């Protein structure tokens, strides 16, 4: 079990760790988060009490180094940093644990939610979508745009998701225009899975990462990407059977975790209705269709 | 974007453009079968591709053989239209290729856009005008060439005959749309108006009668009268 210590908490802030969150008051004696489960990526995110503009945060994996948070009063935000001195770090953590100045990652032992939301998400793939190579962790916020969004403006600060575009030459074989537009199996299986992602685990990882950035930061380009990657599978007549079954599980847990009060901006009515009721795979997503119909029957 | 009554003179500026109407591409008669079921029998069709400035009509005849053994024909018809329009554009010299293609039905937008991905500088646009081009098969010489075809064929016409020697393309297009709206409204009455008089003939190389300027005004008035009446007859006014 690992620890992300905080130097201090000089500004009042709601701190999130994965799907959990807690309120810290200005100058409260808060010195970090302990008992973080090893073996999964994690995201630690922030919403300042005085500015609900810009939710922001950091994706990290405690196996890749010792990370801590320190508020920067110039840039006005809580910054993740890496401590290279391992004995200094253990010594700081042990002192703050002894003073009981840390919150405990509050995982219920029946609870597989976080694993189910991040099954295919790896730090190495996050770091290629979020390019900032001198750091082992990745910063995301509400306002970052996607590579695709900038093509329709700072490139250093972009989300380099895989560009999916259903009306593009990559998606449409010369001479197969109608076939490939109405059945996206070529684009899914040859172009994307075999060509770009190499396997469905990398495809699912990017899809899961897109959703989580949409949910935790309200990143609109991430929501677009999540929906595009769903729609590409649903609109393919030919999908490996194991991918359909896993997609159903993936989406089920995303829909289960989505705040009910964000459903109206995080869920695209057209895509979901098409996917569950019109597409080739309309009868392949039983778990997802059942939760969507019991939780968000209005949308549909 | 979409084309409507505000940007109507754009049709007659010097940017090459084409209207595409797909309403006569897939045509059927519905009949009973011996068992008392209903079946369709396709008949020959056509794509109506028109340059509104010049009057050039690229009439691609759609022979029934293109539907043999195919499913979902009304969807296929839109993609076959787009394929044929794309082939036409590629066959044209660069300087004759259109800068815009305006489809009369919005369902043609995605098929045409996909088929024209190679031509990113050709704008594909819909229109909010209620154009009467479905009545093209009410023009006898166009109907005749479509129904006689035994194989796919492209036939080139000028749908304005020689009118552009005396009137502008704006006026020629208004005349065409009035004639075709009347034909679509009440074909028999429209055709009576146009041909009642045995002394006004259609030249062998034309589609419409050789009316003088004064006769065209009279003809045009008669077509208006026809449409306004049928409008009352239908709504009662
Ligand atoms: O129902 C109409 O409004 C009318 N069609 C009726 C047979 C006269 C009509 C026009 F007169 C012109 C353009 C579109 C139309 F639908």
């Amino acid at each position: 079990m690992n620890t992300v210590p905080f130097t201090s908490a000089p500004i009042e802030v709601t701190i999130g760790i994965d799907q959990y969150s807690f309120n810290v008051k200005e100058n409260q004696p808060f010195h970090g988060i302990k008992d973080i489960p090893i073996g999964h990526v994690h995201v630690i995110h922030f919403q300042h009490a005085d500015n609900s503009s810009m939710r922001y945060g950091y994706w990290f994996d405690c196996r890749m180094g010792n990370f801590y948070i320190q508020y920067d009063p110039k840039d006005g935000l809580y910054k993740m940093m890496e401590e290279r001195d391992g004995a200094k770090f253990e010594n700081i953590v042990h002192n703050f644990k002894e003073r009981q100045m840390m919150v405990s990652y509050p995982k219920i032992d029946e609870d597989d939610t976080w694993y189910n939301l991040t099954e295919f998400v790896q730090m190495d793939k996050i770091r290629k979508i979020v390019r900032k190579d001198e750091n082992q962790f990745s910063y995301v916020d509400s306002s970052m745009t996607t590579v695709q969004e900038n093509e329709l403006s700072d490139p250093a600060h972009s989300l380099n998701y895989t560009v999916i575009n259903f009306k593009s030459r990559e998606a449409i074989r010369p001479g197969h225009e109608m076939e490939d537009f109405l059945d996206k199996s070529y684009y899914l299986n040859t172009v994307m899975l075999q060509g770009i992602f190499k396997n469905s685990s990398n495809y699912f990882g990017e899809l899961q990462f897109a959703f989580l950035n949409a949910m935790f930061f309200g990143n609109y380009g991430s929501s677009l990407q999540w929906h595009a990657m769903i729609e590409l599978i649903c609109s393919s007549a030919t999908v490996p059977k194991h991918m359909l079954d896993k997609l159903d599980e993936i989406l089920y847990y995303q829909i289960k975790t989505l705040p009910e009060q964000y459903s109206d901006i995080l869920l695209n009515e057209r895509v979901w209705n098409i996917c569950l009721y019109s597409s080739f795979q309309k009868n392949s997503l039983h778990n997802t269709e059942k939760i969507m119909e019991n939780k968000y029957p209005e949308l549909l | 974007g979409a084309m409507n009554s505000s940007n109507y003179a754009e049709l007659f500026n010097n940017d090459i453009k084409l209207f595409v109407d797909d309403t006569n591409v897939y045509r059927v008669t519905v009949h009973k079968t011996f068992e008392g079921n209903v079946a369709t029998k396709a008949i020959n069709g056509c794509i109506f591709t028109l340059n509104p400035k010049t009057g050039h009509l690229f009439l691609k005849i759609i022979h029934t053989s293109v539907w043999a053994g195919q499913k979902r024909l009304s969807q296929l018809a839109k993609w076959k239209t787009a394929e044929e329009v794309s082939a036409l554009v590629r066959s044209l010299p660069k300087e004759e290729q259109p800068k815009q293609i305006i489809v009369t039905r919005k369902a043609m937008l995605d098929p045409l856009e996909v088929h024209m991905l190679d031509f990113p500088n050709i704008a594909i646009r819909p229109t909010e005008l209620r154009l009467p081009f479905s009545a093209a098969m009410s023009i006898d010489k166009l109907s005749d060439v479509v129904m006689k075809a035994t194989e796919p064929q492209m036939v080139l016409f000028n749908i304005y005959d020689d009118w552009l020697d005396r009137i502008s393309s704006y006026t020629a297009f208004s005349r065409l749309t009035l004639l075709l709206r009347a034909l679509k409204t009440n074909e028999e009455s429209a055709k009576m108006i146009l041909l009642s008089d045995p002394t006004i003939t259609i030249k062998s190389y034309h589609l419409w009668p050789s009316f003088t300027d004064e006769q065209w005004i009279t003809i045009e008035s008669q077509m208006r009268d026809l449409i306004l009446t049928e409008y009352g007859r239908k709504y009662n006014v």
